[PDB]
């Protein structure tokens, strides 16, 4: 609002506390973001690791497991996803969990569900050969385990073809990640309009404080200062309210994602 | 009984409401650019044709503060309603019945739940079953006998080095293999992992 | 100490890693011993003994009771304009 002007600071000081009130909302927003990420991804207690030899009955997970050669330790699909997507008193704070930690959580979850079935979500992980876990799941959907054992190779080939096709479709066709792009664009546009609002007269004679101070006498310049102050404060309030609404909707989506991870990954729904 | 801060959520709600009320009532002591913060002073110092401007400034400032307070209250009420709907679903699904969706109520296999009243909320006590003291075993997906393949009706084949019993999947309880807890499907030439063994039946010993 | 979050004075950087209690940011946080800052650890690491012909079966059980607390209501308030 003031931009290093003592007169503006003194004039603004007589509006009481609107600013602690404003910052107390942004702080809550940031803490909520961190809690969202933590409650979505930190579903496990130990970091599981896949065995060096990989013979999962013919199923081929090589496209999803992490690749130690790459420094990021991300997988093929994660790299495709990451590549596919694109100072005036404002600060951006880094998230608590870096991307390597999130990748490590995903890798732990995925190795656990490959090796131990769904048992690792209740107590301690218990090993089980993968084909037997598939037989259990077939029994779960109302089909006898006979069918799986009598058709293992065909099922494995169909799974591998499906995973290859999904990789190819994600690699070639764009615009498949519209939601995250929309979120990013909305946030960037909000910041852009907030910073652009700084160049409006708001009924004053100029949009820069130095000209106001260096062209008139303070008893009459204070009027223009007041107009600028009230306009900028109004814009800030609108921005904060929009941020609160958007944060509420993101929290709803995060809760849904957490329930999906708990139910459809740690068990059979 | 001993550990405190176990009820952080309700305390947070109460503190948020109290602080909002406190700042709303504290906002009454701001000039908002006028000459004073009390109406009687400006009334008893200036002639009304010029005091009406200061009165207008106070009016607009206080009205804006009230508007912001009401909007914040609406946001918080929406969030609380979401939480109340979640609590109602939990009380309907985990108290009036045994829930099957994993991790909805309790960290483990759900058994039952009990409600307790709280000053502005509810407390659920979830009773859950957790396995422990596991053991290693060797496994096979089917048993070839007389050229046919046998699969377990319900359970899994295990062996303590030998003797190949069947158990249930969540509690070690070995049992001999009989034609009553297994079923047959095809010949033992296509499955990958079958082992040779014998399957006993009671009709022949009952015959003699 | 200089980190991706900024600059930290009054703490000693170590090479160990423990659980996080006072989150600082960019994957680091601090704790009291003096005050030490470190890289947070995501938890203990174990390698489950996978094999294509081996399983594990529990032999005993435990019964656990846990709590969860939910808010359901807030205080009902009303405001009169003209008085305010
Ligand atoms: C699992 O699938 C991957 C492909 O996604 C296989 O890796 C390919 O193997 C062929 C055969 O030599 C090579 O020509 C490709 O260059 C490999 N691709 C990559 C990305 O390395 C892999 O062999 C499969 N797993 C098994 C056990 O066969
Ligand atoms: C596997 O378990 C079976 C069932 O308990 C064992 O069979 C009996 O074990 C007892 C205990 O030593 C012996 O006294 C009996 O003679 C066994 N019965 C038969 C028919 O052999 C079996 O010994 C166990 N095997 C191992 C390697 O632990
Ligand atoms: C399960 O894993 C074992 C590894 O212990 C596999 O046994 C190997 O089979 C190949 C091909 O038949 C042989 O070349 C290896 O020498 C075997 N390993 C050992 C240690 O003998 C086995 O094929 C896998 N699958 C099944 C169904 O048992
Ligand atoms: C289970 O028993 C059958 C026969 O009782 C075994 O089948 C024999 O296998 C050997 C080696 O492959 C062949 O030379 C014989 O001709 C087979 N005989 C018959 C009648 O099929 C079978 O190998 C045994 N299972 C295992 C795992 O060894
Ligand atoms: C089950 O069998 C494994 C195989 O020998 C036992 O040994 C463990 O194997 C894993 C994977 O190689 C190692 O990470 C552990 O360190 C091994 N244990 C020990 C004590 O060294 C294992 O102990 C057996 N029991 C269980 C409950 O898994
Ligand atoms: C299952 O676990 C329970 C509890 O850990 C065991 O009961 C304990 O047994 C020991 C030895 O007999 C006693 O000293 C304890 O007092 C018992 N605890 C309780 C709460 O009664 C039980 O023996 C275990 N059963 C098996 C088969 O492992
Ligand atoms: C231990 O940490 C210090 C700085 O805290 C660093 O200079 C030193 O190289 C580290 N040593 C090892 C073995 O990591």
């Amino acid at each position: 609002i003031c931009g290093d002007s003592t007169e503006c600071s003194n004039l603004l000081l007589q509006y009481g506390s609107f600013c602690t009130q404003l910052n107390r909302a942004l702080t809550g927003i940031a803490v909520e973001q961190d809690k969202n990420t933590q409650e979505v991804f930190a579903q496990v207690k130990q970091i599981y690791k896949t065995p060096p030899i990989k013979d999962f009955g013919g199923f081929n997970f090589s496209q999803i497991l992490p690749d130690p050669s790459k420094p990021s330790k991300r997988s093929f699909i994660e790299d495709l996803l990451f590549n596919k997507v694109t100072f005036n008193g404002l600060t951006v704070l880094p998230p608590l969990l870096t991307d390597e930690m999130i990748a490590q959580y995903t890798s732990a979850l995925l190795a656990g569900t490959i090796t131990s079935g769904w048992t690792f979500g209740a107590g301690a992980a218990l090993q089980i050969p993968f084909a037997m876990q598939m037989a259990y799941r077939f029994n779960g959907i109302g089909v006898t385990q006979n069918v799986l054992y009598e058709n293992q190779k065909l099922i494995a080939n169909q799974f591998n073809s499906a995973i290859g096709k999904i990789q190819d479709s994600l690699s070639s066709t764009a615009s498949a990640l519209g939601k995250l792009q929309d979120v990013v664009n909305q946030n960037a546009q909000a910041l852009n309009t907030l910073v652009k609002q700084l160049s409006s007269n708001f009924g004053a004679i100029s949009s820069v404080l130095n000209d106001i101070l260096s062209r008139l006498d303070p008893p009459e310049a204070e009027v223009q200062i007041d107009r600028l102050i009230t306009g900028r404060l109004q814009s800030l309030q609108t921005y904060v309210t929009q941020q609160l609404i958007r944060a509420a909707e993101i929290r709803a989506s995060a809760n849904l994602a957490a329930t999906k991870m708990s139910e459809c990954v740690l068990g059979q729904s | 009984s001993s550990t405190a801060s176990a009820l952080g959520k309700l305390q947070d709600v109460v503190n948020q409401n109290a602080q909002a009320l406190n700042t709303l009532v504290k906002q009454l002591s701001s000039n908002f650019g006028a000459i004073s913060s009390v109406l009687n002073d400006i009334l008893s110092r200036l002639d009304p044709p010029e005091a009406e401007v200061q009165i207008d400034r106070l009016i607009t400032g206080r009205l804006q503060s009230l508007q912001t307070y009401v909007t914040q209250q609406l946001i918080r009420a929406a969030e609380i309603r979401a939480s109340a709907n979640l609590a109602a679903t939990k009380m309907s699904e985990c108290v009036l019945g045994q829930s099957k969706r994993v991790d909805f109520c309790g960290k483990g296999y759900h058994l039952m739940s009990f409600p307790q009243s709280a000053p502005h909320g509810v407390v659920f006590l979830h009773v859950t079953y957790v396995p422990a003291h596991e053991k290693n075993f060797t496994t096979a997906p089917a048993i070839c006998h007389d050229g046919k393949a046998h699969f377990p009706r319900e359970g899994v084949f295990v062996s303590n080095g030998t003797d190949w019993f069947v158990t249930q999947r969540n509690f070690y309880e070995p049992q001999i293999i009989t034609t009553d807890n297994t079923f047959v499907s095809g010949n033992c030439d296509v499955v990958i992992g079958i082992v040779n063994n014998t399957v006993y039946d009671p009709l022949q010993p009952e015959l003699d | 100490f200089q980190t991706r979050a900024g600059c930290l004075i009054g703490a000693e950087h170590v090479n160990n890693s423990y659980e996080c209690d006072i989150p600082i940011g960019a994957g680091i946080c601090a704790s009291y011993q003096s005050i030490i800052a470190y890289t947070m650890s995501l938890g203990a690491e174990n390698s489950v003994a996978y094999s294509n012909n081996s399983i594990a079966i529990p032999t005993n059980f435990t019964i656990s009771v846990t709590t969860e607390i939910l808010p359901v209501s807030m205080t009902k308030t009303s405001v009169d304009c003209t008085m305010y």
